[PDB]
RNA sequence: AUAGGAUAGCGCAUUCGGUCGAAUUCUUCUCUGCGGGAUUCCUUUGUAAUUGCACAAGGUGAAAUUUUGGGCAACAGCAGGUCUGUGAUGCUCCUCAAUGUUCUGGGCGACACGCGCACUACAAUGUCAGUGAGAACAAGAAAAACGACGUCGAACCUACUUGAUCAAAAGAGUGGGGAAACCCCGGAAUCACAUAGACCCACUUGGGACCGAGGAUUGCAAUUAUUGGUCGCGCAACGAGGAAUGUCUCGUAGGCGCAGCUCAUCAAACUGUGCCGAUUACGUCCCU
């Protein structure tokens, strides 16, 4: 009916991004607004693979490191004082929420 | 409604037997319509008798590098196979099959400490007849102008026959007389 | 194999020895039973308990366990 | 094709001072032909007029005749300039196509400039070696 | 030719790299035959279980225990 | 030496690649009386290429003279008609 | 105002993936991503798929329109994802519109001719490791 | 008998009727009336660089253009690029491994042109070409030929 | 049908991702943070037991034995490798015509030969020329610089169009994508085709090594060919490879491509990914 907002939630840590998330629905609930619904983007994994050895030497070992990215987005028809006021809150650290006006 | 399955809606399976005593519970005469199944057949250690003997002569058509993993391709080499087979017998191609695999392997081997007569179990027998066959047909094929589904027509005809113009016949035979000669 | 390591078998017997009248010889009921009155990170090591739990029951039923102490 | 053999018929065709196998198809006998591939032989072909289902040896002098004088000069018949195998030659900045022969010659001529004028390539072709820069250790072997 | 014989019991694999099955063969013959319910031990190559049937051809070679 | 495999050598083929009277004849008349017609067995009864025994097979089939059982874009197998 | 009789099946075969809508209409039309059964090539495959029909025969078929979408996968594993996804279809509808006797007569038929008809193969591809070419196949050793 | 209509069952459009029958029947119908442009480049071209030898079918210009009509027809929209993925091969590299390569667009470009001048190909609103109504219908037209059996 | 076989349809005939329609309804497919699910659980005229620990077949089931594949991994050692990873390092050497540091040029590529590891082949279960259906893992652009008036805007990847009133490769124009959003409905190649296509056993339309000529492209610079593309060269061996020898038991071997990574330009390498998919054994201590 109104404008939407987008919020972004993305993180490397699974727990702080599901807890970020709950809290942020909790805080929309409590507020009355209409959200739509929490949706779980797919999860990317950085993988860089490396020769254990630092001299070329013995057998070919290899190291696989990987860095999993998680991504969440909740939309809400929301003034955007109100969506700042539900946002504000103390989040966990390494955890990026962003704020998008749908057109 | 539901009807049996004829190979490539053609060939009945009805009566499918195979003479031999032995290899009767190591040849499986299942209808099917084509020799394709993506069973897993090698999970268990005899499990593989249980497929259509068909399908394992496609199978043993998929060798070397080229051959590797053309089942498709083997199935349409053996519906061409099986037409000229029935031209050339006036027979059920199915059967000719069946008897050229139960006749395509040497009963006695010779193994190990001197060389010793042994004999062969079913399930080798019908193992080797197929593979027999399929080489004699790949080797024939190799740079000559009949082609792969007559080469292998010709190898099962005359193996069914016995005839020692099969590939597999010959080896069979020299197989067994060395066996007998190691007693 | 399918070897019960010392740690399923410890903790199995513990749980036949304090739970002896609530447990019986259906492993699905035992298991249910185990994960409330067990504390353990391994659904898997659960599962194994519970497994050994009714063989120990069933065990019992026709004779005395040795390492098994009930009252 | 169904058709009989016809009484002219010849194993061995002669187009160009070479000889051409006439059991071959017609454009892949006169790829025989130096200076001409499968590609020109299909062009040459097509600019004579001439079926490339028929055998070689049904060939008649006239389109023997046709077809040497198309491989002689392709630019005549509306054959593209950058078809031909020579464009613009170093010497005389000419566009034709070498076939024959020619092709020989022309090469020994091109070896010779460059020996000639002491250049690299030159240097590479007097010795016996590669000329494009293909490394030679554990190459070629002998 | 071959007389059938059924396998009634695999004794164990013998020889080096074990490939081969040593087993007991019960002949396969009517009543009344002189080989009905004949058994003997045989040397088998491939392999074979138990309730497998074998083409003997020559029946009297009864194979060394291992 | 240099050279390990044997390298064994085969009689060529001298297979006609253009039909002529007595072969074109012996393709209309003995062929129709084959059970199993294949251009490579018709390439090896009249010493004809391959490609022209098929083109003549599939002549004779047009014709009716013979009948296809197996077909595909690289296999061909003829037999002769019934009676 | 006919009510409408619609159920909807998958197949899995490897990574393709096949989605059978099956619906109560006119006359039976089974298609494969908008390709009739008549025109799926090659032959082997078309008997492949069309085994889930003559198993249990055409009539339990009649007047039903299947629409199979596949994506994923190649020609051979699309194929026997159809076929699971119309099998285990005509399961479903029958489970859905019909009684017990049926769609057990049918699914013993369909299980007894080949299990894979209705349960998915969990064969899938194995990860390739490191020191090796492929998922077993390691690098060539040379002793000298 | 084989063309009986199944039964309840009327016409025919695009993917009821074999795809190779389709394509030559309309490529036959296109040089038969003789009106669409052919280059005259397609005498000496390739249809991709990744292929070693020109076409071997003379009419392989009328069979291209009749391939991309149904490929346009199949996908909307559809670029130069896009029907140069669906017409590309796999190159021999020589003692190097093989690898595919698209069509070049050139000749498919050309086809297009082709067809647009027939009235059966429109330019797509936002990019990409499009089938016309005239080429939706000539092509279910040609479609229900083709399962009637006509074929020219 | 040119000769046109086999292959399901028997209250409402099908089709239209550009029809850049409009309303509804929904979660079968997809996405995923936590859960569930499998454990010897069930049954044997079984092996064993006279106890136990267990084993083997079958059952149940998506999965039936460490579920599958990985990661991690003790204690003792090696004068193994690395001072060519580090502002990690003792001792030692050079230090203003320097063993520091730049710039120019050459070399690391240089070939009578020997060896490891790959790629391409020796062809008809094929090569060409067409047509069809069709994956997955992934990558994508820049500042305390510069241009525009504390914000974009060009570096990167792409789609479409044009070039095109006439080869490829190019060159251009417009639009999109910070990446489940554009690429993309990801038209990969093996593969398939009753394509009534060409070739027909020959170093041959097998095989493309070597070489010649034109042109374009990356780069400050292409000669010792950077790399594509065109026409020639194919008369370079190679027709299946001696003694020896490597890897491998299930979606595995083998084949088949794709992405990433090195990267201004260049993969026959590697790291991953999917596609087609078997033979054999499920045994032993003979060899190691
Ligand atoms: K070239
Ligand atoms: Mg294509
Ligand atoms: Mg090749
Ligand atoms: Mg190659
Ligand atoms: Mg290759
Ligand atoms: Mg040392
Ligand atoms: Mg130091
Ligand atoms: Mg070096
Ligand atoms: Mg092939
Ligand atoms: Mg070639
Ligand atoms: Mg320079
Ligand atoms: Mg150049
Ligand atoms: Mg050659
Ligand atoms: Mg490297
Ligand atoms: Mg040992
Ligand atoms: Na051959
Ligand atoms: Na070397
Ligand atoms: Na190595
Ligand atoms: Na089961």
């Amino acid at each position: 009916e109104g404008q939407t907002v987008r919020l972004t939630i993305t993180s490397r840590n699974a727990k702080a991004v599901e807890s970020v998330t709950s809290q942020l629905l909790t805080r929309a609930r409590d507020e009355k607004v209409t959200i739509h619904g929490p949706v779980r983007l797919p999860t990317r994994t950085l993988k860089i693979t490396t020769r254990k050895t630092p001299c070329g030497n013995g057998t070919n070992t290899w190291d696989t490191f990987e860095l999993k990215i998680y991504k969440r987005i909740i939309d809400l028809h929301a003034p955007t004082e109100q969506v700042k006021k539900i946002t504000s809150f103390t989040m966990e650290s390494g955890v990026d929420v962003s704020i998008t006006i749908l057109d | 409604s539901s009807k049996t399955p004829k190979l490539f809606n053609k060939w009945s399976f009805e009566g499918l037997e195979t003479s031999e005593l032995a290899l009767r519970d190591h040849i499986s005469t299942t209808a099917a319509y084509v020799p394709h199944t993506s069973g897993r057949w090698q999970k268990r250690r005899f499990y593989k008798a249980r497929m259509p003997i068909v399908e394992r002569l496609a199978n043993g058509l998929m060798f070397k590098g080229r051959g590797n993993g053309r089942k498709l391709q083997a199935a349409r080499l053996l519906k061409h196979t099986l037409e000229i087979i029935h031209l050339l017998t006036d027979e059920n191609p199915l059967q000719v099959v069946v008897d050229a695999v139960s006749k395509g392997a040497p009963r006695e081997d010779s193994t190990r400490v001197r060389r010793q007569a042994v004999d062969v179990s079913p399930m080798r027998r019908v193992n080797e007849a197929i593979y027999q066959m399929c080489k004699g047909a790949r080797e024939a094929a190799f740079r000559n102008l009949k082609s792969m589904p007559e080469c292998l027509a010709d190898e099962i005809v005359n193996a069914s026959k016995g005839s020692s113009n099969s590939y597999a016949i010959k080896k069979k035979d020299e197989v067994e007389r060395v066996a007998k000669a190691n007693r | 194999g399918k070897i019960r390591t010392k740690t399923v078998k410890r903790a199995s017997r513990q749980v036949v020895e304090k739970y002896y009248s609530k447990l019986n010889f259906d492993f699905y009921q035992n298991k249910r039973v185990i994960m409330d009155v067990t504390i353990a990170e391994s659904k898997k090591l659960k599962n194994k308990i519970a497994g050994y739990t009714t063989h120990i029951m069933k065990r019992l039923a026709r004779g005395p366990v040795r390492g098994i102490s009930l009252k | 094709s169904l058709t009989l053999i016809p009484d002219h018929f010849q194993h061995i065709v002669r187009l160009l001072n070479t000889n051409v196998e006439g059991k071959r198809k017609v454009p892949f006998a006169l790829r025989m032909v130096k200076g001409v591939g499968i590609r020109f032989a299909y062009l040459v072909c097509k600019k004579a007029g001439i079926d490339v289902e028929r055998r070689a040896g049904t060939l008649t002098a006239e389109e023997l005749e046709k077809i040497a004088e198309i491989i002689a000069d392709p630019a005549k018949f509306k054959i593209p300039d950058w078809f031909l195998n020579r464009q613009r030659d170093p010497k005389t900045g000419k566009t034709e196509h070498l076939s024959s022969s020619m092709v020989d010659t022309r090469l020994r001529d091109d070896l010779e400039r460059l020996k000639k004028m002491r250049a690299h390539r030159g240097v590479r072709h007097a010795y016996g070696l590669r000329v494009r820069g293909q490394h030679t250790c554990t190459s070629g072997r002998h | 030719q071959a007389q059938v014989g059924l396998i009634i019991k695999v004794l164990g694999r013998t020889g080096s790299r074990g490939n081969v099955t040593q087993v007991r063969v019960r002949l396969m013959a009517e009543a009344g035959s002189p080989d009905y319910n004949r058994t003997i031990v045989r040397n088998v190559k491939g392999p074979c279980k138990e309730n497998d049937m074998l083409s003997l051809m020559e029946t009297e070679r009864e194979a060394r225990r291992l | 030496t240099k050279k390990w495999s044997k390298g064994q050598s085969r009689e060529a083929l001298q297979n006609a690649v253009m039909f002529d009277k007595e072969t074109y004849d012996k393709l209309r008349s003995e062929v129709p009386k084959y059970k199993l017609i294949t251009p490579s067995i018709i390439s090896d009864r009249l010493k004809i290429a391959v490609s022209i025994a098929a083109a003549g097979l599939k002549q004779l089939c047009r014709e009716k003279l013979i009948r296809l059982v197996s077909c595909s874009s690289k296999t061909r197998v003829y037999t002769r008609i019934v009676q | 105002s006919y009510a409408l009789k619609q159920v909807q099946t998958f197949g899995k075969k490897k990574t393709a993936i096949a989605v059978a809508t099956v619906t109560k209409a006119a006359q039976c039309n089974i298609k494969v991503n908008g390709v009739p059964l008549q025109q799926i090539l090659p032959d082997t495959l078309r008997a492949k798929i069309m085994e889930a029909i003559t198993v249990v025969g055409s009539k339990y078929y009649s007047r039903l329109r299947i629409d199979v979408a596949v994506h994923g996968g190649g020609q051979v594993s699309q194929a026997y994802a159809a076929r699971q996804a119309i099998a285990k279809g005509l399961i479903a509808f029958f489970q859905k519109y019909h009684n017990e006797v049926e769609k057990a007569a049918l699914k013993d038929k369909f299980l007894a001719y080949d299990k894979f008809l209705l349960i998915a193969d969990p064969r899938r591809c194995e990860p390739k490791k490191w020191g090796r070419h492929s998922a077993r196949t390691r690098f060539t050793k040379s002793y000298r | 008998n084989k063309i009986h209509r199944i039964g309840k069952r009327k016409g025919a459009t695009l993917k009821d009727v074999s795809a190779w029958r389709w394509i030559k029947t309309a490529a036959r119908h296109f040089k038969q009336e003789g009106k669409i442009f052919v280059p005259n480049c397609t005498e000496i071209m390739k249809s991709s660089h990744g292929r070693e030898r020109a076409p071997q079918n003379p009419d392989w210009y009328y069979i291209r253009c009749a391939a991309v009509l149904r490929a346009i027809y199949l996908r909307p929209g559809v670029g130069y690029g896009g029907l140069s993925k669906r017409f590309g091969n796999k190159k021999n590299y020589g003692s190097r491994p093989e690898h595919t390569v698209t069509s070049s667009t050139g000749p498919l470009h050309w086809a297009c042109k082709s067809l647009t001048k027939l009235g059966l190909v429109e330019p797509g609103a936002q990019s990409g070409q499009r089938l016309t109504r005239k080429g939706h219908k000539f092509a279910d037209s040609l479609a229900f030929q083709v399962q009637i059996r006509k074929f020219g």
